[PDB]
RNA sequence: AGCAGAGUGGCGCAGUGGAAGCGUGCUGGGCCCAUAACUCAGAGGUCCGAGGAUCGAAACCUUGCUCUGCUACCA
RNA sequence: AUCUCUCAAAUAAUAACGGAGGUGUCCCAAGGCCAGCUCAGUGCGGACAGAAACCACACAUAGAGCAAAAGGGCAAAUGCUGACUUGAUCUCGGUGUUCAGUACACACAGGGACAGCAAAAGCUCGGCCUAUCGAUCCUUUUGGUUUAAAGAGUUUUUAACAAGAGGUGUCAGAAAAGUUACCAUAGGGAUAACUGGCUUGUGGCGGCCAAGCGUUCAUAGCGACGUCGCUUUUUGAUCCUUCGAUGUCGGCUCUUCCUAUCAUUGUGAAGCAAAAUUCACCAAGCGUUGGAUUGUUCACCCAUGCAAGGGAACGUGAGCUGGGU
RNA sequence: GUGAAGAAAUUCAAGUAAGCGCGGGUCAACGGCGGGAGUAACUAUGACUCUCUUAAGGUAGCCAAAUGCCUCGUCAUCUAA
RNA sequence: GCUGGUUCCUUCCGAAGUUUCCCUCAGGAUAGCUGGUGCAUUUUAAUAAAUAAUCUUAUCUGGUAAAGCGAAUGAUUAGAGGCCUUAGGGUCGAAACGAUCUUAACCUAUUCUCAAACUUUAAAUGGGUAAGAACCUUAACUUUCUUGAUAUGAAGAUCAAGGUUAUGAUAUAAAUGUCCCAGUGGGCCACUUUUGGUAAGCAGAACUGGCGCUGUGGGAUGAACCAAACGUAAU
RNA sequence: GCCAACGACCAUACCACGCUGAAUACAUCGGUUCUCGUCCGAUCACCGAAAUUAAGCAGCGUCGCGGGCGGUUAGUACUUAGAUGGGGGACCGCUUGGGAACACCGCGUGUUGUUGGCCU
């Protein structure tokens, strides 16, 4: 784009995906950093949402000043079991209005458990 | 200043007419043609290894080739004037059947049967083909609504 | 640029199987006199005719259709095939690395 | 180079385009295709009238502008400024076919005896079938004597023979005047700017029902 | 020198003076340019049709030697 | 958005919507050479569900595809197999089923006996002489991926060991270590005799009682211990080699017009009057306020 | 009518796809009894317009605008 | 030579120095083929986060990509990514469009082989198809391990057959710079300068409606913006006639006819008081000049004039003149 | 002509003079002999100042010359004009 | 390869002005047309159940008119409908985050017109094959085969059954191999269809008819216009 | 009346929305030791069933979009053929016979192959 000296094929960033039996603990290590009464948006209408943090040391790790400080963004994806029909190899179909989520479904799930009030700010 | 050469002039011919693009049917990969099953040569846009070139498309022909996945035809085209035969090789999905034989074969088996019913009374064959004729001389009651019934125009002014 | 592999396995006219071959050039093979044409053009210009057989101007092609002799490694047979009209050329290949950015 | 008017009485060159391929096209100055109170509703102007010709006559771009200005000045001096809706129904997309003859001054000295004969654009023209309505006015019923007795001075800018129609439609809509009344009365004609709505029944229910609501309440 | 050229005029009329004439007509047409063999496989079978009265009926009793053909009705 | 977007749309056909074929494999599967005219190509079909794995034999014609032979895991209850209907062990006997069922159809029960004592043998059967040319068979993988170790090859394995005739290679077998064979031919003896599953019962025999409450459940409901699995297969295989029952069924019948059942489609008299039942309500909802 | 082309910092030019290049003016101070010269330092760019292709175009491409060149005919 | 889109009137074919363009390259992957996996965009998003990056989720009928122009095809591919490999192979002859149904070339289907991926069926005899290119003579490789050198060997040389390549872009193939006002020839109207001829963008030439001007007053005289029409003085056009010759530009002398009228006879109009002058109808009867420079038509003067208008067979060289040309 | 290989025709080697290139000299030898902005208490100018680039920049004199497209140049005079 | 002349009569027949190739573009070869020379033969040749050409019957075949923009591809005129929050001016407000219009965006419904290089359908004229005895069904034989166990299938030879041969209207006769046979390879015009140009008795063409080759009766006249296409004669 | 597998014709079969679904099932769901790919046992893969009829799928409803198909538009438009037919040309009127279309109105919303199996 020439605006930042960055080009094609740069290996510019790092990412990953985590699902099942490991995501539920790293999120709650972030909710104390998130002060989990989170703002309103912070939210998409798909029923999944995410946030971004500074000071990635405070989830119970050693600082180790040879590594550097890092601000991070996160995105957790909720769902309904059966959603793989859009992503299975065979007999693969869409959803409809249900069981497809809205923004309220996560906002229910954010406020019912973990008690994250919506902060309509 | 050009035809000369090899696929020029294929505006509406050689493509697929509307709402039939994408993946080929699989009916036409199944068909079978003996020697003498008279067949057509036409255009296609879904087997891009082979074509009949710019002049042929829209002509039909005999088959005297039986091969792996090809058909070799005899076909008449106009030179001025030595109208010759041509032997064209083509993958099968360019090709549709004649149905012009396909009336004539049931012109056969009726005649083998309608003579077979004629083989019990004798007369008469009546077995050739005749189009519509001068019909008759009816008399026609109204029967339905006597005459006048008078549509006479007046329509110009608008 | 035409990268080519240094080794390839093609038809060998002697072993009648596919075996590894080597590939080299043709370069020019200077006109070794006194050959049959050479003993005629040198014949008909012992003096005072002046350049009858026409020596040729009017250059046309910007590059020549290069050829590569294909020596079999096994039974030392050599063969021939053209390759298409490209100005740049190299053997060995320096194999292209797909998907990498230009460094620095 | 603004060649005289006699050279294009016949559409005999090809139906031309205006392309995204050839750059160099000059300006058609007709930036207005309708005059009068364009902010009027349909109820403001019940009357309609066109102006039409009787050939396959090619029509030049220039008298369209005269057709704009000449009937404008009569209608602003006779029956109020906003009491009509002038419409010139026609766009000159067609191009004329010119080599410009600025071959003077000596420093150039070859171009063309007639080798070769390509074209350049200088203006536009318009192509007219039989009965193609061109210049039309949507006004009230009390100015029929105003428009046609101004339409004289626009017929004598559009060439040849031209007849004059008085419509039986209710303004510029696609509906006859006596036809206009009875289907308007309940819901079936819903008013808009220059037009109405044809048959809100299909569909499927609520648009008929929302139109059912406001006419009752 | 641009006089008049390229033109197909009268040229058709002079072709329909001798009739337009589909090539000849033939019965046992040539066999060339095909599958080259297939063609010589017939050459074996062209050596095979020896019987009209002698071996044509000998196999028919040998048809019943295998009590008919009840099994292979699909293959 | 997308109003006129429906107008220029067209589809991919029907089985692409419901995700059944691909049209890319099957066309170049059933690409018959045209020199042979209508000698069938006779491919073999294997499909699978979460509870069942299926085996079909079919061929194409002009109108469609006649399916001469069929199989299910539903028949294996007649052959002593109660549970585990999605095993590679279970994959073997299913391909073994039709492998002699066709031999009853064409009468080739004697010849082409196939691989008898299976311990994981790469046995392509030989084309015999002086008589019946053997009925060839071709393999489809449907839509699943043909990776080294797919269970669809296990349906081929009982088919090729029963006497069927396939151009068959071995590099896609489970247990044949891709880096690098080293054909451990005895791994199918652990596969076909279910030992790869039977160890998992034994390696969870003493660790979790809840393991049996989890998967390989209902083996405890029938007392199926982790010892006797292969002999259930071996006794089934000779019984498969005895006779397939050719699915005789004579209920005949409780089927027809029960009960209606699927909402016959409301013709023009009950369409517009349903609208007329709905049109008069909306003027009544306005006549209520005045 | 092809074409040699050019149009870049106030002005002049240099720049063959990774940079905005040099010089003079212009701008500030020191040096001056005060002005110049002298000394240090700063500032100065839709690279003629619209597009093309691409990892990036002042340069590569053609396209129009401005402007010489440069000989030719004769809607 | 050569490629597309039209030009093309719905088979094909096809025109001009008609329109829009393109090509003499490029690629060991941009090829061969199995494997997974779907882009143009756009919505809601998410520390630093816009035109900013990156991840996520929905809508995504192809609005992309496919080396290059333009068409066409293209959706678990013919694209993205990945694996692995050389069919860009040897070989035999036919067949497709160029047309005389030739040759080159390029595609296409085989038969035989040797293989290459894929589990198989299959797919592959180069770029997804319409371009991406050449004949003898030789030079020259690669060739059987090949015959010929004519008396007989041996050995080297050349010579031959067979596949390519070095080469012919004016593309079926000569090796190729000028000008003759000293120029001498066969001829040509198949081909101009001159004279006539149909045509009129050009220009002289009127009509119409009136936006306005004319102190007021649209129309006395004017008439813009636009509307549509005749002549042949030129100005080009075109090539129809004369190339075995039509003596081709001016002025002098000199008959003539012509109205679209300058002024004289008879009127009418007016912003026509008169004098003066303008408009417009009818009207070719006599009139339309003497000079400075130039070779002139015009141009521009000086003067007469109570006042100086346009035009015709290029009017006219066996009447001249020859100043230009 | 001299060397080396080679059975030999032949293969190269060492060589290698004059020419052209290479180094100067020369135009009473052919033939050449630029533009750009800025700049003076009116304007106009350009005595000047900067920059560009060449083998060096038309110098002393002439002139719309018999030689200036623009031409029927701009200005007095000869002329009734 | 360029011009002039190329000498006796009647009878018969009667063209070319095109494609390619060529340092060709005024000429030659080339096919084309024509003429000659016979020769083989049809119950389509000698005191039809077999053909070859125009319509029918049936069957495929194309995007040109005509349309078509309330589909794409564009280009394109008018306002309207708006929660709008893209929001430009504001406004009641410290701004408004309260509220209020307006104006730019936007969507929704439309609307005026258009297309040689845009297509969702789509003509007449004209393309193409077919309208049987060289058949049509039926047997079991053949296969040295890559295919397939009926050692299927495909094609081949050979028996079995078979009406009157299968649309109309004709055939002034059909059917072929040489000489590559003399010429000719410059054309012209009208109607529609039509580019180039403002255009023309100009050029540039596709499909016919005619002129050159052709007199002729008729618009006085005039190669083409419209009647009709020319053995000697009377009506 | 359905369900599966394989299809075939490939929108009357689609999409948006709403509703239902007996059985057979299809699915959903569950685990990770081996085959096995994986950043990630979610997609893939191996094991098999606790729970489920919500979705998917099927069936149906909507003066639903869409598409199929009929009827009118309309003998209109264009048109092969013909003329001593007009018009200043432009263009149109007749004789000769083929003859449309979008719009506009209505009807319809998958038919089916074989292979099983289910039985409201």
């Amino acid at each position: 784009v020439r605006s930042f000296g960055i080009r094609r094929n740069e290996k510019i960033a790092v990412h990953c995906t985590v699902r099942g039996a490991k995501a539920e603990e790293i999120l709650e290590r972030g909710l104390k950093v998130r002060e989990y009464e989170l703002r309103r948006e912070n939210f998409s209408s798909t029923g999944n949402f995410g946030f971004g943090i500074q000071e990635h040391i405070d989830l119970g790790i050693k600082y180790d000043p040879s590594i550097g400080i890092y601000g991070l963004d996160f995105y957790v994806v909720l769902g309904r079991p059966g959603y793989n029909v859009n992503h299975r190899k065979r007999k693969s179909g869409t959803v409809g209005f249900q069981h497809r989520l809205t923004k309220e479904d996560a906002m229910k799930w954010f406020q019912q458990k973990y008690d994250g009030i919506i902060l309509n700010t | 200043t050009n035809s000369k050469g090899y696929r020029r002039g294929t505006r509406d011919m050689f493509s697929r007419p509307f709402r039939k693009h994408g993946v080929i049917p699989l009916s036409t990969y199944m068909r079978v043609f003996k020697i003498g099953d008279i067949v057509d040569i036409k255009g296609h846009g879904a087997v891009q290894k082979g074509l009949p070139y710019k002049a042929y498309h829209g002509k039909t022909g005999r088959i005297f080739n039986v091969t792996q996945h090809a058909v070799g035809v005899i076909v008449n085209k106009r030179v001025r004037g030595k109208i010759l035969a041509k032997r064209v090789n083509v993958r099968i999905e360019h090709i549709h059947h004649s149905k012009c034989r396909e009336d004539f074969l049931r012109r056969v088996k009726e005649n083998e049967r309608l003579l077979k019913e004629a083989k019990e009374k004798g007369q008469w064959v009546s077995l050739k083909r005749q189009p519509e004729q001068p019909k008759k001389a009816h008399f026609v009651k109204k029967l339905e609504e006597p005459i006048a019934l008078a549509p006479i125009p007046y329509e110009f002014i608008a | 640029m035409v990268n080519v592999p240094k080794q390839r396995r093609t038809f060998c006219k002697k072993c009648k199987v596919h075996k590894l071959h080597k590939v080299t050039q043709y370069k020019k093979s200077k006109e070794r006199k006194g050959a049959q044409g050479r003993r005629r053009y040198d014949r008909k210009q012992q003096g005072f005719g002046g350049q009858t057989k026409p020596i040729f101007r009017k250059k046309a092609k910007t590059t020549k259709k290069i050829v590569l002799r294909m020596e079999c490694t096994e039974c030392k047979y050599r063969k021939q095939t053209p390759l298409k009209r490209c100005k740049h050329f190299e053997l060995g290949g320096d194999k292209k690395r797909k998907g990498q950015m230009i460094q620095f | 180079g603004r060649r005289p008017a006699r050279c294009y009485r016949y559409c005999k060159n090809k139906p031309y385009p205006k392309s995204r391929f050839c750059r160099g096209v000059p300006d058609p100055k007709i930036r207005i295709f309708d005059l009068g109170r364009k902010k009027a509703t349909v109820e403001d102007f019940p009357l309609c009238v066109h102006l039409v010709s009787d050939e396959y006559e090619q029509l030049s771009s220039e008298a369209l502008e005269a057709g704009r200005i000449c009937c404008n000045k009569y209608l602003v001096k006779y029956c109020g400024k906003d009491q009509f809706h002038i419409r010139m129904r026609l766009h000159p997309f067609h191009v004329i076919r010119i080599n410009k003859m600025l071959s003077c001054a000596g420093a150039d000295r070859l171009q063309t005896g007639m080798r070769g004969a390509f074209g350049k654009p200088q203006g536009t023209v318009a192509r007219v079938r039989i009965g193609q309505p061109i210049m039309s006015v949507r006004s009230s019923d009390r100015y029929k004597a105003q428009v046609i007795e101004a339409l004289r001075r626009a017929k004598f800018k559009f060439p040849g023979r031209q007849k004059i129609y008085v419509s039986k439609k209710w303004g510029f809509t696609k509906y006859e005047r006596e036809r206009y009344e009875e289907l308007r009365d309940d819901n079936r004609l819903e008013p808009d700017g220059c037009n109405v709505k044809y048959r809100p029944e299909h569909g499927p229910i609520a648009a008929w029902e929302k139109a059912q609501r406001d006419v009752y309440a | 020198a641009k006089s008049k050229n390229h033109t197909n005029h009268n040229q058709n009329k002079k072709a329909h003076r001798n009739g337009i004439k589909r090539p000849l007509r033939k019965r046992h047409e040539s066999t060339l340019g095909m599958d080259v063999k297939f063609l010589i496989n017939q050459r074996y079978a062209r050596k095979g049709n020896l019987s009209r009265e002698e071996s044509v009926k000998r196999y028919n009793e040998r048809i019943a030697s295998q009590k008919g053909k009840p099994k292979p009705v699909t293959l | 958005k997308n109003k006129q977007y429906f107008k220029r749309y067209q589809v991919k056909f029907r089985r692409r919507r419901e995700g059944k074929t691909d049209y890319y494999a099957r066309k170049r599967l059933t690409f018959q050479d045209k020199n042979k005219y209508n000698t069938p190509k006779y491919r073999l079909i294997v499909r699978l569900s979460n509870k069942d794995i299926t085996v079909q034999i079919a061929y194409a014609r002009i109108e469609g595809d006649r399916v001469v032979c069929a199989a299910y895991s539903h028949e294996l209850p007649k052959y002593g197999i109660q549970v585990g209907l999605t095993n590679y062990a279970a994959a073997y006997c299913t391909g073994l089923l039709v492998a002699r069922r066709v031999l009853n159809k064409l009468g080739l029960d004697s010849l082409y006996a196939g691989c008898t004592e299976v311990t994981g043998e790469e046995f392509n059967v030989e084309p015999v002489d002086d008589g019946p040319g053997a009925f060839r068979c071709f393999l489809d993988v449907g839509l699943a991926r043909t990776t080294t170790g797919a269970r669809v090859f296990g349906a081929m394995k009982g088919a090729v060991d029963g006497g069927l005739n396939i151009p068959h290679s071995v590099k896609r077998f489970p247990g044949y270590s891709a880096e690098t064979k080293s054909f451990n031919a005895d791994v199918h003896r652990a596969h076909i005799f279910g030992q790869h599953v039977a160890d998992y019962m034994r390696s969870l025999e003493e660790e979790d009682e809840e393991s049996f409450k989890r998967q390989f459940s209902r083996y405890i409901k029938l007392g199926i211990r982790a010892d006797d699995l292969e002999d259930i297969y071996k006794k089934a295989h000779q019984a498969i080699r005895n006779d397939p029952t050719h699915k005789v069924t004579a209920k005949k019948s409780s089927a027809v017009t029960k009960k209606r059942w699927n909402a016959k489609k409301l013709t023009n008299e009950q369409r517009k009057t349903k609208i007329a039942a709905h049109k008069a309500a909306y003027v009544a909802k306005l006549q209520s306020e005045t």
